């Protein structure tokens, strides 16, 4: 007996769901992966006087949160095109911006950058309530955070740290029991469980800043991707503790981190180049792809089926076709490009970039939908000098 | 923004689950069904299950249980929706009227939690302290039975097994016991604790955590004297109480996996366990003593009974019987025999559960031509396929068909004084008189002596003293049963023709031009007692038994022939009670009394086709609550009839109706039959409960269904239905369906059971070679199983299978449309065909074959080859439009009846649905939900306006109206499009804009164009604007209308005003109900009128009716807001019934 893998039999057998199998989903998507990239129309919002948008998810159908240059939370409804801004928690001492934003496997915990840099707050979802006080258990700023479970999350630094913070079930309990029950919101106080740093390899220990950070649930491994031109496999399934290391092809501007969970691939993105990292290979056995975006860096990537989207200081994504190991072409490479945005003509921008007026809107950040029809998009102007923001949605 | 109109036509028909135990009374055994949002109460019984009420419910039940707390009399039912809506229900019962009256009732939802993976799942101790449910991940809801927590309130105490399959209390504790099945990644595991509801926590159980089957799932709580619990895998099964461990692997029940159990003894000896398969198995347990005391099972025994319909939960009856409630097929009453049958199972069926879902397809055609519309639905798959015929009105089976033209009038007679069975009917003709014969399902003409041949007959039946009563036009005859020979005759004092005659079992009454006279029945004689003179001719009158008379009547109904009314007339004196004005422009043709439910009702019927009908005191003669009901333009003739034991009343008419009352109100629908003109009753014994209905042409012997405000007749196919589509032209429905058949050894291949494809009454084979370049890897191997298509041709009349036609081999046939193409008033099948192969992940080549029914043969017309598989086809002005993959084509009719492509539209991932109103084309996309797409016949192409940016796997599309564009989401809510006509940019322009959030508690598969009631056909004199007819995966079907700014504030103030006094069973709020629901976030239902609110309404007895209009404002339509009674909330619905 052979395998189906036809839609036809999918189609027929979704009419009846009598014992309609799943295995049609890796189809069904594929076969869409590649075909919604080209239909994909632009829906710029108006973000306001944010900064840059450097991180987003999606936490419903209607709304995707974005992190912001200026430690404002905020999320974009997209099925209304408008803007609500959440409030920034403070820390449990008075003692940048959001680099990273991740939800917990169970879409119940929001991890974002608090007030202060170095520390992690916590959102309830859908609610937007606050969960915990800021935590101060980094030295310096976070760039990274990661869930590796529902409720432990590991939050990286610039010193190449990475703080552990788990949630206890009577912790959990109290703080789900007092949502439910009282109408104001009540958060709880947290501190990090342990502080591990990142191994120290032969490449340069100094650059060992930590700025993404992926989790693969199937195995239950927290990938990371220093600086240093080296990325780092650790074990996350109940304690952190070290697995594997392995050398990238560049050690420039490696600051995305995405896993492919149905090829097993971890993409580290680079000045010009994916990486596609394998922990069963050598390490020296790592596969690059060039955007083509050479000297702008790769800036976000991000998995969707087998198609790998890449986003660029340009202001453009990059679609990457595993299956037939090219991009994609447009109905020559496909690729969408981002609008004018914001841009803060401000004194910063007067005394070192006065000789251009306007700057494409870099891909700090992008997210697909739950259906995989709908990609956010969201950043800023590439240099760092300057502010500005941009943000949409493709569909 | 647009508004819209949701309302339910066809109940949920899908059972979810079942239970049994004393739910009506403390010693009778109950059967109590859930189909979604509707409970139905079963009586168990020897001979069956015995319907005793039904609810509807604002929620989808996904937990169902019985529980006796201590100092009840008899179980209380127990229901957990999956709105978070709980509640306590008992049954109560006064005299004739029957209702569940809620015990307690509160809803549980969090504003935060993730819902269970597992699904909803709740239990109740058997002590009856607390209920457990199990909504959210990690989180165990406890709600308190105490007598006075009128609200059902839950907390959440945590429990460190977040992902728990299975959960049940056990058996002889004495604190209360959850024992549970929980997968963790090293495999599944059973554990058990104790829950203290004052400290919100939970404790070790009395026996510590288990390591079982990998495929562990299913928990039976097992009653003492057992105890403890029995937990179901996929190979072995496993029993925990306390230090006692027993397992056993039955290999008869590794092929399935087991997915429902009930207890079938009281003291939980045996189990029933159900499977997807559809293979009923018997679970024995062993007992023995301890010396303790206590009894422990000793070992497990597992035995197959037999083959059913697939089964989603199981609940035994008594004396063997076992019930097979069934999700994705009929549900079957099963009993279970001591020796097999053939096929070596033990299970045979004994009455079956209609269930129309899962709903495929399905297309709506007026094939009586009377502009309502017939809908026919493909439900089911494999062996449980079947066509189902939806209409609005009562149906009736024909049996036998006689051709006797130009009858006026119907009586049975009882020739023989020894059977209480009718045995003779006359039929009345102007100018002769005919009998025919009744043998048992065969109809004869004869001839009945002591009955005049020579003259009209008026009315005849049986009368008292074992005697036969004929009027005729020219005398007044009294005929006895035996020796079936004259014995006396009255005779018209003024020599003048009778023209009308009613009689009963003691007064007859003649009416003779103006002259109305009363004759008393003795034995072997007729007495005059009295007669008067009305003022102008009798076109009618009626003397038929009321309530539970010996067939007596003390008041007689007339009309007249000159001002067109009714009038009570008080025997024998014949005094004038009543007069009441009918109006019209025809004269009475019948006039009727008759009794609905031991209430008495009066109904007169005019030539012109309008029915009135009024309350009728018998004490006073006098009407009361009068309404008035259009039917057709031809003559309506109103006859009384016993059936289903029941009384009801036949309208005959060129749109026929009956007459019935339920929930102590009166229902008036259509029938499915062409027309009719006159009728009776029929009890014989080969027609008990049966109808006599003579049409213009012939005489139609038929039997009365079962009486719901929705028909449905089931058409078996034995075989999966895919499509349907209808042959105006050859009154026809077209069907796509498969069967399953095994390769041999020869090359060739065996069906496995036969079909509808194999049992027409002719058949063909695709002849084409397009395909016969490719073949499979596996085309030559052993044992594997081949799907092979066909189209079948089923009479849009009799629904039987005419003709199937078979396609080539690995062609699979995708879509089905049927319609006029060009500019050929010919209605022609188009199939849209793939091939198809296990290796290829999307079909590269496919066909569009065009096949033509007549004189009974199918015959291939043409075939075109297409780029890609054809998913959808519709008839748009003319055109065939087809969906081929990611590419919508337009295909225009040539002169040589094939198909050629004029336009096309690419931006899309896959086109799976077609439909089209007027010059708009709505295409359903594979992952982009719905999208506007606009045809220039100026231009020749298409041009795309506008697409739904929100993401969605559609199952079908629609359009309500040019501006409205009707869908449905994944998630059980329903969604309409606008064209944004006041966009100024480009994105709002290509953004179809929701109008509304609706949540509708089923997930829609099909969209289809029409009503099951009166079509407007393009008027606009009906109140709201389009019409189209969804079906759901759970055999339920709405309809969808466009509404009015007007209409929408009025019904919307209207339903937020009674969703807070209409007490539904379990008492649970509306607007929670309807509230738009994902697993994210919950909102306020808008844009969105609910119909199945005020509908609701029919359900509740009249006690509760009192408490809802009390102190509640009612909308009449005027505007105007005044205090609501009983009969404005009926008389709505009888509207409201006439719109779907």
């Amino acid at each position: 007996p052979p395998v189906k893998r036809s839609l036809v039999y999918y189609l027929k057998n979704r009419e009846v769901r009598l014992q309609n199998e799943t295995s049609y989903s890796r189809v069904l998507h594929g076969y869409a992966a590649q075909q919604l990239p080209s239909l994909l129309k632009e829906r710029e919002f108006h973000l306001g006087t944010l900064n840059k948008v450097f991180a987003s998810q999606w936490l419903n159908h209607r709304q995707v949160v974005c992190g912001t240059k200026c430690n404002t939370l905020f999320v974009v409804d997209v099925q209304t095109s408008q803007i609500t801004k959440i409030p920034i928690l403070k820390d449990r001492e008075p003692g940048c911006g959001i680099h990273a934003i991740e939800l917990n496997p169970s879409r119940t915990l929001l991890a974002t950058g608090g007030d202060n840099p170095n520390s992690l707050a916590i959102y309830r979802l859908p609610t937007l309530d606050p969960v915990c006080v800021g935590d101060d258990g980094h030295k310096d700023w976070i760039f990274s955070i990661a869930w590796i479970s529902d409720t432990m999350a590991v939050s990286g630094s610039r010193d190449g740290s990475m703080g552990l913070w788990e949630v206890t079930d009577d912790v959990l309990t109290k703080s789900d029991a007092r949502h439910n029950v009282s109408r104001v919101p009540v958060y709880a106080h947290i501190t990090h469980k342990a502080l591990k740093d990142i191994p120290k390899e032969d490449t340069n220990p100094d650059n060992c800043k930590v700025r993404a950070l992926a989790f693969n649930n199937k195995n239950k491994e927290l990938g990371a991707v220093s600086l240093d031109g080296y990325f780092h496999l650790w074990k996350a399934e109940n304690t952190l503790s070290k697995l594997l290391s392995t050398k990238l092809p560049y050690c420039r501007e490696n600051v995305c981190l995405a896993y492919g969970s149905e090829w097993s691939v971890y993409a580290v993105g680079s000045q010009a180049h994916v990486s596609f990292l394998d922990p069963r290979q050598p390490s020296y056995n790592v596969k690059s792809v060039c955007s083509r975006e050479r000297g702008s860096g790769i800036r976000s990537v991000s998995f969707y089926e087998h198609i790998i989207t890449v986003g660029t200081g340009q202001g453009s994504l990059l679609f990457y076709d595993i299956r037939a190991q090219r991009f994609l072409e447009e109905r020559e490479n496909l690729k969408l490009t981002t609008g004018k945005g914001w841009l803060n003509h401000d004194e910063t921008w007067r005394n070192y970039f006065s000789d251009i007026d306007f700057f494409p809107n870099a891909v700090y950040t992008h997210c697909y939908d739950s259906s995989g029809t709908k990609l956010f998009v969201a950043g800023g102007p590439l240099p760092s000098g300057l502010h500005g923001n941009y943000a949409g949605l493709w569909s | 923004m647009s508004y819209n109109y949701v309302v339910t036509a066809q109940k949920p028909t899908a059972v979810n689950g079942c239970v049994t135990g004393h739910f009506t009374s403390a010693e009778d055994l109950n059967l109590l069904i859930a189909k979604n949002t509707r409970l139905e109460i079963y009586v168990v019984t020897a001979e069956g299950l015995r319907p005793v009420k039904e609810v509807g419910m604002y929620g989808k039940i996904a937990v169902m249980e019985l529980f006796r707390p201590k100092g009840e009399s008899k179980d209380l039912l127990f229901i957990l929706t999956a709105k978070y809506n709980a509640c306590i229900l008992e049954y109560k019962q006064s005299g004739e009227s029957i209702d569940i009256i809620t015990r307690a009732h509160g809803n549980v939802q969090d504003r935060i939690g993730r819902p269970s993976e597992t699904g909803i799942i709740g239990i109740i101790d058997p002590e009856c302290r607390m209920i457990g449910l199990r909504l959210y991940d990690g989180l165990f809801k406890v709600i308190p039975l105490d007598r006075d927590n009128k609200e059902l309130k839950a907390f959440n105490i945590r429990l460190e097994e977040l992902h728990v399959i299975d959960v049940k209390f056990l058996y002889g504790c004495q604190a209360p016991t959850i024992c549970f099945v929980y997968q963790d990644p090293q495999g599944r595991h059973v554990k058990t604790y104790e829950v203290s509801l004052r400290e919100k926590e939970f404790n070790k159980g009395p026996w510590k955590q288990e390591n079982v089957e990998a495929e562990a799932s299913m928990v039976i709580a097992v009653p003492e004297p057992f105890g403890g619990a029995i937990i179901i895998g996929q190979e072995s099964i496993t029993y925990h109480n306390g230090d006692k461990y027993l397992a056993i692997a039955p290999p008869i029940i590794k092929q399935s996996t087991i997915v429902c159990h009930n207890r079938v003894d009281p003291n939980g000896s045996r189990y029933l366990l159900g499977d997807m398969e559809g293979r009923l198995f018997m679970l024995l347990l062993e007992k023995e003593e301890q010396m303790d005391g206590t009894v422990t099972l000793k070992d497990l025994r597992v035995e197959l009974l037999g083959e059913t319909s697939i089964a989603e939960c199981l609940t035994y009856l008594d004396n063997g019987v076992v019930f097979v409630g069934s999700r994705l097929g009929d549900s079957q009453l099963v009993k279970l025999n001591v020796d097999s049958n053939e096929q070596g199972s033990y299970v045979v069926a004994m009455e079956t559960f209609t269930n129309l879902g899962p709903i495929v397809d399905m297309c709506v055609v007026d094939l009586e031509r009377q502009g309502q519309g017939q809908l026919v639905t493909c439900s089911g798959a494999f062996k449980e396929g079947s066509l189902r015929i939806i209409r609005n009105g009562i149906g009736i089976h024909e049996h036998a068909s006689i051709d006797l033209p130009g009858i006026k009038g119907l009586w049975p007679l009882r020739s023989d004084p020894n059977r209480e069975t009718d045995d003779t009917l006359v039929l009345s003709f102007v100018g002769q008189t005919r009998v025919l014969m009744l043998n048992g399902e065969e109809v004869e003409e004869t001839e009945l002596m002591g009955f005049v041949d020579d003259q009209q007959t008026f009315f005849c039946g049986n009368v008292a003293h074992q005697q036969l009563i004929q009027i005729t036009s020219a005398s007044v005859r009294l005929v006895s049963q035996e020796p079936k020979a004259l014995v006396s005759e009255w005779k018209e004092p003024q020599a003048k023709n009778i023209s009308v005659a009613s009689c009963n079992s003691s007064q007859v009454v003649v009416a003779v031009g103006r002259a109305l006279y009363y004759l008393q029945i003795h034995p072997q004689e007729l007495r005059q007692i009295s007669h008067t003179e009305m003022e102008h001719e009798v076109a009618c009158l009626d003397i038929t038994p009321l309530g539970d008379s010996n067939g007596l009547s003390p008041l007689c109904a007339i009309g007249l022939w000159t001002d067109i009314s009714a009038r009570i007339l008080k025997l024998p004196s014949f005094e004038l009670l009543h007069k009441e004005m009918l109006g019209g422009e025809i004269i009475p043709r019948s006039i009727l009394m008759t009794t609905f439910e031991s209430s008495h009702y009066l109904l007169c019927a005019l030539g012109d086709g309008a029915l009135f009908y009024f309350g009728l005191n018998i004490e006073t003669g006098l009407l009361s609550d009068r309404k008035k009901v259009t039917l057709g333009t031809q003559p309506t003739v109103l006859r009384t009839f016993r059936s289903l034991s029941t009384t009801n009343v036949f309208a005959c008419s060129d749109r026929p109706t009956v007459i019935y009352s339920s929930n102590h109100k009166l229902v008036f629908s259509n029938v499915n039959l062409k027309e009719v003109n006159y009728m009776c009753p029929l009890n014989s014994d080969g027609y008990p409960d049966s109808l006599a209905l003579a049409n213009n042409s012939t005489l139609t012997i038929g039997t009365i269904d079962e009486i719901q405000k929705l028909h449905i007749r089931t058409v078996p196919l034995y075989e999966s239905p895919r499509k349907i589509c209808y042959q105006e032209v050859s009154q026809c429905f077209g069907v796509l369906s498969s069967r399953i058949e095994v390769q041999d050894t020869s090359g060739g291949t065996t069906a496995l059971r036969p079909s509808a494809s194999t049992q027409a009454l002719s058949s063909s084979v695709s002849s084409s070679k397009l395909f016969s370049s490719s073949t499979a890897p596996h085309e030559t191997s052993f044992g594997e199983e081949v799907e092979v298509h066909n189209l079948l041709i089923i009479d849009q009349h009799t629904f039987e299978v005419l003709h199937a036609h078979q396609f080539l081999q690995n062609e699979y046939a995708l879509s089905l449309v049927s319609c006029k193409l060009g500019k050929d008033p010919n209605t022609y099948f188009i199939v849209g065909t793939a091939m198809v192969y296990p290796e290829e992940a999307e079909p590269k080549q496919g066909r569009i074959v065009v096949f033509q029914y007549s004189d009974g043969k199918l015959q291939t017309v043409a075939e075109k080859e297409v780029k890609g598989a054809v998913y959808s086809m519709v008839e748009f002005n003319g055109k065939l439009l087809a969906s081929i993959n990611s590419t919508v084509r337009l295909y225009e009719w040539t002169t040589e009846k094939e198909l050629r492509t004029e336009c096309n539209h690419y931006n899309n991932i896959m086109a799976l649905y077609l439909k089209t109103k007027g010059d708009f084309i709505l295409v359903g996309d594979l992952m982009r939900s719905v999208l506007l797409l606009a045809y220039k016949p100026m231009e020749g192409n298409f041009e795309e306006i506008a697409r739904d940016f929100n993401p969605n796997w559609m199952s079908a599309v629609e359009i309500l109206d040019d501006d409205n564009f009707l869908g449905a989401e994944n998630a059980f809510n329903l969604f309409v499009c606008q064209k944004d006509s006041a966009a100024t940019t480009d994105e709002e322009r290509q953004h179809l804009q929701e109008v509304g959030l609706f949540h509708l508690g089923e997930f829609v598969n099909v969209f289809c164009h029409g009503s099951l009631v009166m079509q407007n056909l393009g008027e606009t004199s009906t109140p709201t604007q389009g019409s189209v007819l969804f079906g759901t995966v759970n055999g339920m079907i709405g309809l969808v209308t466009s509404l009015s700014e007007s209409w929408y504030n009025l019904l919307l103030d209207m339903q937020n005003r009674l969703n807070k006094v209409i007490k539904s069973v379990g008492k649970i709020e509306h607007s929670f109900w309807r509230s738009f629901h994902t697993e994210r976030k919950t909102e306020p239902a808008t844009g969105f009128i609910d119909g199945d609110l005020i509908e609701s309404f029919l359900d509740i007895s009249r006690p509760k009716m009192q408490e809802v209009v009390a102190n509640l404002q009612y909308d009449d339509g005027s505007g105007m807001k005044r205090e609501a009674t009983a009969d404005d909330l009926i008389k709505v619905v009888e509207e409201l019934t006439r719109i779907h």
